[PDB]
């Protein structure tokens, strides 16, 4: 029962989101510079036209099919491209058949945030395969060979049994008993303590402030005092 | 092959971080405790020390 | 095995009696292989927590298109390469939070062994309980 | 004979570093690709929450010294 962090992290993460569509250099970038992380929270999260306008103009860049079909079949109502990229984003093993609610953009932020996050991220992946080769043969047969290669050098060593088993053991050995002291007390206390600790954190922060406030208070009632003898306090105590 | 992989890690990096968490929190505990009895040592030496 | 590939369809390709009693041949690699990666992908279905479970129906329909595969392909690599460096990641945070942890509780009996050694030792005297009496005379004194 | 601490000795070897490691100098993989692939999650939440409690309670007790 705290959502103050997430809509603030939201906001952030849609921030690099408009930096990172920027850094493309779309050629609709002209006329909006929208930059405050709300504005774009809720630009780019709640239902909007230019949201799925950058989406259909980046899936003619990636596949070009989708427009032969849009082209030579024109006449197409808009919801049948939204469970079109909804099942397109299904065989990308990121999403359900009917999971058009994303695509109407009514969907939770986070997640369409996310979702695009990966979209980009393979976006990326086949620009920078798509710059070092000319064609989709070459960038294909080169993939391949790294692909092996990289599936080759994986699994020649004998190390990999730490990789499987990741072990738990930085301990010196004078501090095991401690645990085998209590080493049964503790199955039940992982239970809901995530509330629990942040409410002795806010508690104990205020406890934190007060105590401060009172320390200083007790000081300067101390210090009022004092002045008179403030400088009189130069006389040693022995003498 | 790569989905295999992603799994069998998934799975060892749930394992390893309830492994993690719960001996973690124990030695914080036992670090909560040893500060507790440190503390009194220091209130009982300074208390003894100003008598 | 024919139940298996009653369950699955036919592109399991078929089983003779002969890989059963002769164990060779590229056919009897090619049937280990297609029921390795079927029972591969049935352990995928049986393990997959945090992620939905619709990829049966994506894995089973035979690749045609090629951007399609490339793509599917480089975000596994991708995904591969991100637990990686995420299990890196949590791994020196796991060995930070150890030696710290370790080095503070180092220093926390090394003062508390010396804080009970000095409470045996630097105590030979005791007589507290006329304390706050004694220093009723005191004002008394000033007083006077 | 200057032979290494052992109390402190080279740090415990992660599999993932060392083969990371070694696979940067393979050349397929470099910083940069690594680079945009650190997403920075907060783990050990609940270690790091009762870890900065025990912490504030540490000077809470001195404060009340």
């Amino acid at each position: 029962y705290s959502e103050d962090e997430g809509d603030s992290s939201v906001s952030r993460a849609a921030v690099e989101v408009f930096g990172k569509l920027k850094d493309l250099n779309c050629p609709f970038l002209e006329g909006l510079y929208i930059t405050e992380p709300k504005t774009i929270q809720e630009l780019l999260c709640s239902p909007s036209e230019y949201r799925l306008e950058i989406l259909e103009w980046m899936c003619t860049r990636v596949w070009p099919s989708l427009q032969d079909r849009f082209s030579s079949l024109k006449g197409v109502p808009t919801e049948v491209k939204i469970q079109e990229m909804t099942k397109l984003g299904h065989e990308l093993m990121l999403c359900a058949p009917d999971d058009q609610e994303l695509l109407k953009g009514c969907a939770c932020a986070q997640k369409q945030l996310h979702f695009m996050d990966q979209l980009l991220d393979t976006i990326r992946s086949l620009t920078i395969g798509c710059s070092s080769c000319s064609s989709l043969m070459e960038h294909f047969e080169d993939t391949r060979e790294k692909n092996e290669a990289l599936l080759g050098e994986l699994f020649s060593s004998p190390h990999l049994q730490m990789l499987l088993n990741p072990e738990c053991d930085p301990w010196p050995l004078d501090m095991q008993p401690l645990l085998n002291k209590q080493s049964d007390d503790w199955q039940w206390a992982s239970a809901s303590a995530k509330s629990e600790e942040e409410e002795k954190l806010a508690e104990l922060a205020r406890q934190l402030q007060e105590s401060a406030a009172k320390l200083h208070a007790l000081r300067t009632e101390y210090f009022a005092q004092h002045e008179q003898g403030a400088a009189a306090g130069a006389a040693d105590i022995s003498t | 092959l790569l989905t295999l992989l992603s799994v069998k890690m998934e799975n060892n990096l749930a394992e390893f971080e309830r492994r993690a968490e719960k001996n973690l929190l124990i030695m914080c505990k036992e670090k909560e405790k040893l500060q507790k009895k440190a503390h009194e040592l220091k209130r009982r030496l300074l208390l003894s020390q100003r008598k | 095995i024919k139940r298996i590939s009653g369950e699955c369809g036919s592109s399991f390709p078929q089983v003779v009696g002969s890989l059963f009693l002769s164990p060779g041949g590229p056919k009897f690699i090619h049937l280990m292989y297609h029921f390795a990666r079927f029972v591969a992908m049935k352990y995928i279905k049986s393990n997959s927590k945090n992620s939905s479970h619709h990829f049966v129906e994506t894995f089973n329909i035979k690749p045609q298109d090629l951007h399609k595969c490339i793509a599917r392909c480089h975000f596994a690599r991708s995904r591969f390469l991100q637990i990686l460096q995420r299990q890196d990641c949590v791994t020196q945070k796991y060995q930070e939070n150890a030696q710290l942890s370790v080095k503070q509780v180092r220093n926390l009996r090394s003062e508390c062994i010396g804080l009970e050694n000095q409470i045996k030792k630097m105590e030979p005297y005791d007589d507290h309980s006329n304390m706050e009496e004694k220093i009723q005379k005191v004002r008394s004194l000033w007083a006077s | 004979m200057a032979a290494a601490n052992p109390w402190d000795p080279a740090s415990a070897p992660n599999g993932a570093g060392l083969v990371l490691g070694h696979f940067i100098a393979s050349g397929m993989v470099n910083q940069e690709m690594l680079n945009m692939s650190k997403k920075t999650v907060s783990c050990f939440v609940n270690f790091t929450r009762l870890q900065q409690i025990t912490n504030i309670q540490a000077e809470i007790y001195q404060k009340n010294l």
